[PDB]
């Protein structure tokens, strides 16, 4: 029977200054026992100072990231080119992520 | 007055729109014929082409509709080509569902219903033809069956539709009344062409050359039109006699 | 495009009216007259055949009077085929209610449901309304015997003694004249005929262009009987009351 | 589906099918609201061109919405049916959800944004109904009286009458009405409702309908001669 | 009457009025003309230049359906490009199913039934565009046109527009002096020369020339738009034939 | 839900200094059936794209008809179609990588595994990957099934980071692509000896190797 | 596009005429006469083959129709009206009864159910009324013979005898003369031919003039023997040569 | 005339009147300009105020990062179709990974406004558009009529007055073409093009609206204190 | 008749013109927009005395930060506001923030020509909405049924607009304090409103950062009419 998701395997992490944060992440994509990519980035800058990760399944991962990016884009064209705060960006994930509630993206996410 | 725009009854229970689309048949200014011999059915029809840019190949109101059914169009060539496509459809279609070639007048029966869906319904206009269909049926042998856009449709012994229509019908029941028969008693399809042609000149009162014309045979398992070609070995054998 | 042709049939008039539903009763009123009568124990409906012809099977008709369930007819005055296709679901309402909750419908539930029904045509859909007017003459254990009206509006009210179609006018004025709350059901027959026989726009009142039914208790105890009547039954009923 | 637009706007800026449901309910018989200081009372005329009726069972004028709302209105009655009707179910969606029953003001919003949708939709004509919608608020004791009216709008009356002759009857409830000191009792509330109505009536015999309307779902209506002698007492007083 | 204030409706000749109306915005339009050739066909349309502002070579008019297949046309420029849209949704139909890319006659069919639909009901409007169109396929070159009732024939070469009386002419005379076949690259000169000669009925704006062809040989069976040195070759004989 | 039938093997690639190399065998396997050899598994899109496709090959005829059609759709109403404005590697790639992703989200997939080898227009080499389940990734070197655990190896000894590409001749590439189908005919059982390569160059352009054989076995010391 | 004709085309006017409907009848009136007679063992449906064209073959044509073994039809008004008539009323006695009761339909509920076919084009959206009158004749187990006429509106009247259209005014008239309730079939088939006679002008023989009856079962007619309670049709349509038999003793 | 009550009607001399209105609602809108070189496309817009009391109706537009578009007419029609032209520069970014050509820009709208003009219920969009963008092929400057005409000019100019302008754009066609690597250059000379369209009013702070793109500068707009400098 | 959707020969849109007469014959409505806060105010007018006019709700919050008035045919306005209170809400569930004043007003307006042969004629009310929020501030918009919405420092609308429009014309500043635009309201209600203006036939209301959307008091209206009087009176 056909499995709709993957493990890419790879790990994430961020850390919180005072004025400023970090969003980490290893660049290796892993499928079972073998390396896919040495060099492929999981880490990504969506604009209005948000940097986002989708760690897990990559299919749904950049699909997430895609989205969030364009979420972003949409913003502006909407409320006249207004900054997406770090907060409202969240909740905005937070709906992206639910809508597929009963077919899960298969990914934990870090901004 | 909107009934004399739409399929609606008017005070005298007429439907001016489907009376309009008779009118619409004769617009092409072409006269068709059609007889059926022993053996065969054949139908035969003028071909004007004006133009001198026109490709002559091109120009066309006879179809082949199956490989035993064959149709001729008394009216607009969009409109004859709408009917000929659905034609074309349906009896595909018979044949896949009910296991056997559509027959002529079923067909018939089928497009006339059609037919007089466009004169009941408001939205659907009727089409502006007369479909003239033919065949050698393998139960009811050679036939003849003609629809309208009123939505009528009828067996023939012999047919004829256009303009010069009623010269052509006389001509030929003065000649039924003589033979006493219901068809040509002849053997080969081509003296049936032969007499096709004759009978319409005498009714016309005009000579045709090769390109003057256009003939759809229908025989046993096929129903065929002929080249210019052909046709022309047939004006020779009519004008050596 | 097809805005052209609409009538608009669901609009009103500068004055307040619904054109549709006024020329609708328009043509009701050249209907047969159909009459109705209310009697402490049980309920006459009396109705008068459209210009007949001899040639006409009188016993295997049916035109004016109709049966919707065991309990409940209906008398017609309008276009006969629009009659029957309100009758039909009004017959399909009653069995559902029976199905849903085990009991018989109420009469004036029954008759709402239908009236909602005409009502609909006249507020939407574009379509034209029901050329129909119902007598509707029934019993249930809550009210009794009932006799209701309805006519292409939607509109209902419920009556002692009504009349609809043709004559209503003066045939009301006769009702109104002769009827009492103590009445019988046989002379109720007889008030009936009588009224009718008044106000025909025939020559004289005959058997074979009536229809004739009661709703009576005259069964074997507490329970009701719908009598349709016969050809020969109008003709003895006829010469019983002596109209003829 | 049927799609045209029937109630548009006119050169002047008048939705004309809304403007003619409006005489529709001119048309209509005359229905009377007046709230006292306890309670609201109902009127409402039954012409007498129809003897023959059967009053049992011919569909009352005040219609019970809810156990402790009531409905009445001027105009097409079989329009008021499905209004009615609408309002009643959606009295009991509200008992489902809310745990609660309606608020007079609540069932008055929905029922006017009924007619309201039926002024802007495809298809349909308005409604040719004006309402008074009366009542009492659950653990409520201050009366309510509303209107409505085919255009969608609603709102409050200490009195208000709607139907023909209504502006005869709405002259007499400006200058006999005091809204510093409405009727205290029952018996002056209905008193002054059908003193408005023999402004129009005809006879007080059985022309007029009365329902009163008190705190928690008390609702009953008046017989024939319970009405006839306020009829009676009133007449007497007349003659000064 | 009233006849003519409805699609679809028939007069009491047996006539739809507003196809009529619809041929009267054809008129209107700039020339476009279709030559057949020995093994395919050659297109080419009159661009008034209404202001110096035109970017030259850049607003093109004509349309390539499939690989094989070219489209011009007259009148309503928009209501040409759906035509050819509904084109392309056709082709790409036939060849998803049958493989084969779709043959003229098959196409010019699509076209003619698709036009003739919209003479049916009042809820639509006839096409504003009588459309010249054709290509190379399996039994060799087709060209065709089509008008706003539906009516379509096979043609030796084609004119709509404005200038439709003088392109005429223009053929006939080509179809008289060349019955054996007149070839690719001369049907390209004699293109230009037909469009600069039909240009007399629109010579208050200066127009710009717009050239294309199907060959067997010339393009490989393929539509292919004429640039550079053989439509500079083909204006330049052009301008020596006017005077 | 589906199960591959027919069925093609490993394909392999690899960039180098001016552009990128690309492999497949000539095979259709039907189970442990070698039953189809005359079959094509790189799709060349245009004058710089090739595409190798492996699984299912009735799915692969598929996206052969998407590739056709999207070079015939991206030519209407396109003057520049065959300059500024023809289809790039990239553009070809992101097409079928929301292909894939789609229809593994309809729980209905292509089942393949791709890889698009060409040359932007800017002269960067593209190599990237997409497969049935829409997860897509790039590297210097580029394959899958078997290939992804026996050619990988061998080519990444070559380019075994980004610096080691301009260091790497195509002679040195392709020497090292036609050493890796070798190394797979001997140790996959659904390997054929018959293949197609192609190399994307952005000065000579796209080379298209049809009919190559797998040479100098060694066997004697069996 | 799409069916923007939503509304009804037929609609009552200011004195309450529904004009689609009488314009109907209207083109009833312009039509052929046809008629049918009642007798105590069976009924007679008759009426003119008007052709077209004597080059027309009007065998092909049908104006008298099987619908069920035991129920035919006859019309006058418009043509094709009436063939997509039959071909929806067969329909409709097969999927609303047949295929529910394992029987045919008695000819009342089949007549209802064309009635009702006929009162939908009065009503429903963008369409116009039939413009034709029916006479169904029929036979069933528990009402035995019967004959109905159908008009545009929907309505329809059991008769002893009848006729529609053309010569209408004049049939119905002889008829009356004519008909008494001891009638045997034969006796109905005399009458039917003598009344047909004065509405029809040319040619009076049985190629010509289309009659069918409802009479007795036709084994013969069945195809297949076996099954005892299956006796036949009872519609039987009388050939040309049956016809010229009884024009001899006319 | 009898022919003007739909879209879906022609004239007798084949015209379409509710097209034409169409058209009539654009030649009422205020005055916008469009011009480009062969790095930069440049939009200038005359805003229009209700009075003194209000702001200055929006004229410019963004679509995505490298087009956008100025109207004359209806605005919320404008909103419809610019709205659709985002959608259709998005579909191209993530399936194709792809800039959408300007070219193809007008092709889709020209497209989206002919459905409107052949079908009965519907009515034509009642606004003119500039489109401006820098693509794979150079700068690039589109003009969009509601009857679906679309056309690519070196310049132009939609809205009321707006013949003074194109007549000035015409006389100077071939040195604003040539300012290649200069923006401010470029603005000048479509601010001085839209002046010929002025009367009794001036260009002021809050009037003038101001927009390009190029080959290094991403669509963007300019209002208020911004466009002091070109006055 | 004629097509709902269809322009005129002067290139409008019929019904969206006529509507706009309705507007016309509509109460009359006032805004005013200061850097304190905006104001907004409106004529009741109630048809005849025996009606409760505290029940004539004319003036309506669809958020804490975003208020709103209406003229016309004020019944067609609530499914306007039913559509502004969901937009503003749901906004903030998707974004965790109030929703920007010229964002709501947008949306409002994408109702408005959403009809034809969707709804089957425009709306036959105009609105006034004001609000606030971080970026833009204090904002006043007048949102038609054409689809349009300008920005106003100060706007009128209703039977007395265009005598009030010039009046405002010459009262407003850019310094106008929240006290000074109540009493301004007050005296230009009172100028073009038929009947004598008091607390019971018009009423007041304000959006300010700090307290948000509030409706005033009747009690509170009527100390601020007996400022206005005074005020008058003492030059
Ligand atoms: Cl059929």
């Amino acid at each position: 029977q056909f499995n709709p998701y993957g493990d890419n395997g790879g790990t994430i992490l961020g850390i919180a200054g005072e004025d400023f944060a970090v969003l980490a992440g290893d660049t290796r994509n892993i499928t079972d026992y073998s390396i896919n990519s040495r060099y492929e980035p999981k880490v990504f800058d969506c604009g209005d100072n948000i940097v986002m990760s989708a760690n897990g399944f990559a299919a749904d991962g950049d699909a997430l990231v895609k989205r969030f990016k364009n979420s972003v884009k949409w913003y502006h064209f909407d409320h006249n080119d207004k900054k997406l705060s770090i907060n409202s960006a969240a909740r905005n994930i937070q709906h992206l992520l639910y809508g597929k509630r009963f077919f899960p993206y298969y990914v934990h996410t870090i901004i | 007055g909107y009934d004399r725009h739409i399929t609606i009854f008017s005070p005298e229970g007429r439907l001016y729109q489907v009376e309009y689309a008779f009118k619409a048949t004769n617009q092409t200014n072409i006269n068709s014929l059609a007889v059926r011999g022993k053996d065969c059915t054949v139908v035969i029809s003028q071909k004007k082409v004006p133009d001198k840019l026109l490709d002559p190949t091109t120009v066309s109101y006879i179809f082949c509709i199956s490989r035993t059914i064959g149709m001729v169009v008394n009216g607009p060539i969009p409109d004859a080509r709408n009917a000929a496509l659905r034609a074309k459809a349906e009896a595909a279609e018979f044949r896949y569902k009910y296991g056997y070639d559509m027959p002529c007048d079923v067909l018939a029966k089928r497009m006339a219903n059609l037919s007089q869906i466009y004169t009941q319904r408001a939205y659907m206009r009727p089409l502006g033809v007369i479909l003239t269909f033919v065949s050698v049926d393998e139960e009811l042998g050679p036939s003849i069956y003609k629809t309208d856009p009123a939505g009528y449709y009828v067996g023939y012994k012999a047919t004829a539709t256009g303009p010069k229509q009623q010269e052509i019908t006389t001509n030929l029941e003065n000649h039924f009344k003589k033979s006493k028969i219901d068809h040509i008693n002849e053997e080969s399809w081509e003296k049936v062409v032969e007499f096709a042609i004759t009978h319409m000149i005498d009714a016309l009162g005009t000579e045709f050359s090769k390109n003057d014309l256009e003939v759809g045979v229908a025989t046993k398992d096929k129903f065929f039109t002929l080249s210019a070609e052909n046709i022309e070995e047939r004006l020779v054998a009519i004008a050596e006699q | 495009g097809s805005r052209r042709y609409d009538s608009r049939t669901t609009i009103f008039s500068p004055e307040g009216r619904l054109y549709q539903v006024e020329y609708a009763l328009e043509s009701i009123s050249h209907a047969g007259t159909a009459i109705g009568i209310m009697a402490s124990d049980g309920i006459v409906l009396a109705a008068e055949r459209k210009v007949t012809s001899t040639l006409l099977e009188q016993d295997t008709s049916t035109e004016k009077l109709y049966k919707l369930n065991d309990k409940i007819a209906v008398a017609v005055a309008g276009l006969t085929a629009d009659a029957e296709i309100l009758i039909n679901t009004a017959r399909i309402h009653a069995q559902n209610y029976l199905k849903t909750y085990n009991e018989d419908i109420p009469v004036e539930i029954l008759v709402r449901r239908l009236s909602d029904i005409k009502q609909g045509y006249t507020q939407h859909g574009g379509l034209r309304p029901f050329g129909v007017s119902f007598i509707y003459a029934g019993y249930d254990d809550r009210y009794g015997y009932q006799l209701y009206t309805s006519n292409p509006s939607g509109n209902y009210t419920g009556w002692k003694a009504i009349s609809v179609g043709a004559n209503t006018s003066a045939a009301q004025t006769l009702l109104q004249m002769d009827y009492k709350d103590d009445m019988k059901v046989d002379d109720a027959i007889e008030l009936a005929l009588k009224t009718l026989s008044k106000t025909t726009d025939s020559s004289a009142l005959t058997y074979d262009r009536l229809e004739f039914a009661t709703i009576r208790k005259g069964a074997n105890d507490g329970e009701v009987y719908q009598k349709i009547f016969k050809p020969q039954e109008i003709k003895d009923i006829l010469v019983k009351t002596g109209i003829t | 589906g049927y799609d045209r637009a029937l109630s548009i706007f006119s050169p002047d800026g008048h939705i004309f099918q809304v403007e003619y449901a409006l005489e529709a309910v001119k048309r209509g018989t005359c229905a009377v609201g007046v709230k006292g200081k306890n309670c609201v009372v109902l009127g409402c005329e039954r012409r007498s061109t129809l003897k023959l009726q059967d009053t049992r069972i011919t569909p009352s004028k005040v219609s019970k919405i809810d156990s402790h709302v009531v409905l009445s209105f001027s105009g097409l009655n079989a329009d008021s049916r499905i209004l009615i009707e609408k309002a009643r179910v959606e009295a009991q969606s509200h008992r489902l959800t809310l745990e609660d029953p309606v608020t007079v003001e609540y069932l008055t919003r929905y029922v006017a944004g009924v007619q309201q949708r039926y002024t802007q939709s495809g298809g349909v004509r308005p409604f040719g109904v004006s309402t008074l919608i009366a009542g009492f608020d659950p653990r409520d004791d201050e009366p309510k009286l509303y209107q409505t009216e085919p255009s969608g709008i609603y709102s409050s009356w200490s009195a208000q009458t709607i139907g023909r002759n209504s502006k005869t009857v709405r002259e007499f409830l400006e200058k006999n009405y005091d809204r510093k000191e409405p009727p205290a009792t029952v018996e002056e509330c209905v008193k002054l409702t059908v003193r408005s109505l023999l402004e129009v009536v005809q006879t007080g015999a059985k022309n007029i309908e009365i329902t009163v309307v008190k705190p928690d779902s008390d609702i009953v209506a008046l017989s024939s001669e319970e009405i006839n002698q306020y009829v009676t007492q009133i007449e007497q007083e007349k003659q000064e | 009457t009233g006849y003519d204030l409805s699609n679809s409706v028939f007069s009491p000749d047996g006539r739809n009025f507003q196809v009529e109306y619809a041929v009267k915005a054809v008129e209107n339009g700039t020339t476009s003309i279709g030559i057949k050739c020995n093994d395919g066909v050659v297109f080419a349309v009159e661009k008034l230049i209404t202001s110096k502002l035109l970017v030259p070579q850049k607003n093109v008019k004509i349309q390539v359906v499939d690989r094989h297949i070219g489209c011009v046309y007259s009148g309503l420029i928009p209501d040409g490009r759906h035509l050819v849209n509904r084109g392309r949704e056709e082709a790409a139909s036939f060849k998803k199913l049958y493989k084969t890319p779709i043959p003229i006659p098959a196409f010019a069919d699509r076209l003619g039934q698709y036009v003739q639909a919209h003479t049916l009901y009042n809820s639509v409007r006839p096409f504003g565009v009588s459309t010249i169109f054709g290509g190379v396929d399996k039994n060799g070159a087709h060209l065709y046109m089509l008008e706003p009732s539906g009516s379509y024939w096979g043609y030796k070469g084609a004119a709509t527009g404005k200038g439709r009386q003088s392109a005429k002419a223009e053929l006939e005379k080509l179809v008289d002096h060349h019955p054996e076949g007149l070839s690719a690259r001369e049907a390209v000169k004699q293109a230009a020369k037909i469009i600069y000669l039909a240009h007399e009925d629109n010579k208050e704006k200066d127009f710009e020339l717009e050239i294309s062809w199907c060959s067997l040989s010339e393009t490989n069976g393929l539509h292919k738009f004429v640039k550079g040195d053989l439509l500079q070759e083909a204006i330049d004989f052009a301008q020596k034939e006017i005077n | 839900t589906q199960q591959p039938i027919v069925t093609g093997t490993s394909v392999i690639s690899m960039k180098y200094d001016n552009g990128v190399i690309i492999a497949a065998d000539n095979l259709g396997s039907y189970g442990s059936l070698l039953r189809f050899n005359g079959v094509e598994r790189l799709i060349p899109v245009g004058d710089n794209t090739v595409v190798g496709i492996s699984g299912d090959i009735s799915d692969m005829q598929h996206i052969e008809r998407l590739l056709k059609d999207l070079v015939t759709e991206n030519a209407y109403d396109n003057p520049l179609a065959d300059a500024e404005e023809a289809l790039e590697p990239s553009y070809i790639f992101e097409y079928l990588a929301t292909v894939m992703y789609q229809r593994r989200s309809k729980m209905n997939p292509l089942w393949n595994a791709i890889i698009v080898a060409g040359v932007q227009s800017n002269g960067d080499q593209f190599l990237r990957y997409v497969n049935l389940l829409g997860v897509t990734y790039s590297s210097p070197t580029l394959a899958t099934g078997f290939g992804a655990h026996m050619a990988n190896p061998l080519l990444r000894k070559v380019v075994d980071r980004e610096s080691d590409i301009p260091k790497t001749t195509v002679q040195v590439a392709e020497e090292a692509i036609v050493n890796a189908m070798r190394v797979l005919y001997y140790r996959d059982a659904r390997s054929s000896r018959n293949f197609s390569l192609a190399i994307i160059d952005k000065n000579t352009g796209l080379t298209f190797k049809k009919n190559l054989q797998v040479e100098n076995m060694k066997w004697d010391f069996a | 596009m799409t069916d923007r004709y939503s509304f009804s085309l037929t609609t009552f006017s200011p004195s309450g005429k529904l004009g689609q409907i009488d314009y109907a009848l209207t083109a009833v009136k312009q039509g052929v006469t046809s008629l049918g007679i009642k007798a105590t063992n069976g009924v007679v449906i008759a009426t003119e083959k008007k052709s077209s064209s004597p080059l027309a073959m009007s065998e092909t044509l049908s104006k008298v129709s099987l619908l069920t073994p035991d129920i035919g039809a006859v019309y006058s008004g418009m043509g094709p009206d009436y063939r997509v008539l039959v071909d929806k009323s067969r329909k409709v006695a097969h999927t609303s009864y047949k295929r529910i009761y394992g029987e045919y339909p008695p000819t009342k509920l089949l007549v209802s159910e064309v009635a009702k076919i006929m009162q939908e084009a009065t009503q429903s959206g963008g369409v116009r009324p039939f413009g034709v009158s029916l006479l169904i004749a029929g036979h069933d187990e528990f009402n035995g013979f019967s004959l109905y006429q159908v008009d545009p509106s929907g309505s329809y009247f059991p008769w002893k005898a009848t006729a529609i259209g053309k010569g209408s005014v004049a049939a119905k008239t002889f008829l009356e003369k004519r008909w008494n309730d001891e009638l045997e079939l034969e006796d109905a088939i005399h009458i039917a031919l003598l009344t047909l006679k004065e509405s029809v002008e040319g040619e009076f023989n049985g190629d010509t003039i289309e009659l069918a009856i409802i009479g007795d079962e036709n084994p013969d007619l069945l195809g297949y023997t076996g099954i005892p309670t299956d006796k036949g049709p009872r519609f039987r349509k009388l050939t040309s040569q049956e016809i010229n038999d009884r024009l001899e003793a006319l | 005339n009898n022919y003007d009550g739909d879209t879906v009607t022609f004239s007798p001399t084949g015209r379409l009147f509710q097209v034409e209105y169409a058209l009539e609602a654009i030649k009422q809108g205020s005055v916008t300009v469009g011009l480009r070189s062969n790095t930069h496309a440049v939009l200038v817009a005359l805003k229009r105020n209700a009075d003194e009391l209000s702001s200055y109706q929006k004229k410019i537009i963004k679509c995505d990062e490298h087009m956008g578009l100025s109207l004359a007419g209806l605005a919320p029609d404008a909103r419809v179709l610019s709205n659709y032209l985002r959608q259709q520069c998005n579909y191209s970014s993530l399936v194709f990974n792809r800039k959408l050509a300007v070219e193809r820009a007008g092709h889709l709208l020209c497209d989206k406004a002919q459905k409107n003009t052949q079908s009965y219920g519907g009515r034509p969009y009642g606004v003119g558009l500039l489109i401006i963008g820098y693509d794979k092929s150079g700068a690039h400057l589109l003009e969009f009529q509601p009857s679906g005409n679309v056309t690519e000019l070196y310049g132009t100019a939609i809205g009321a007055r707006s013949q003074g302008a194109k007549t000035y754009l015409e006389r100077t066609l071939d040195t604003f073409i040539k300012i290649d690597g200069n923006p401010d250059e470029l603005i000048k000379a479509g601010v001085e093009a839209i002046s010929q369209s002025l009367r009794d009013e001036s260009l002021t702070v809050d009037n003038l609206s101001i927009a390009i793109v190029g080959k290094d500068t991403p669509f963007t707009i300019y209002d208020g204190e911004a466009v002091a400098k070109y006055i | 008749d004629r097509g709902v959707s269809t322009f005129s020969p002067e290139g409008r849109l019929f019904q969206v013109e006529y509507s706009l007469e309705a507007i016309k014959l509509g109460s009359t409505a006032i805004g005013i927009a200061t850097k304190e806060g905006v104001v907004l105010g409106v004529e009741k007018r109630a048809t005849s005395p025996l009606l409760e006019s505290d029940s004539i709700e004319k003036i309506v919050e669809i958020d804490r930060h975003i208020g709103c008035a209406m003229s016309g045919l004020t019944a067609d306005a609530r499914s306007m506001i039913e559509h502004a209170r969901t937009a503003a809400v749901t906004h903030n569930l998707y974004y965790d923030e109030d929703i920007n004043v010229e964002s709501l007003t947008q949306s409002v307006c994408d109702l408005a020509l959403r009809f034809g042969e969707l709804m089957s004629r425009p709306f036959g009310v105009a609105l006034l909405i004001a609000g606030h929020d971080a970026d833009d501030g204090y904002q006043l918009f007048h949102a038609e049924p054409s689809g349009t919405f300008y920005r106003y420092n100060a706007k009128a609308i209703g039977s007395g607009s265009e005598g009030a429009q010039a009046e405002l014309l010459n009262e407003w500043h850019s310094s106008l304090t929240l006290k000074e635009a109540e009493l301004l309201v007050l005296k230009i209600l009172k100028q073009v409103m038929e009947e004598k203006l008091d607390e019971n036939n018009a009423q007041l209301s304000c959006i300010t950062k700090q307290d948000g959307f509030k409706i005033y008091d009747n009690e509170k209206t009527a100390e601020l009419i007996k400022e206005l009087k005074e005020k008058e009176a003492a030059e």
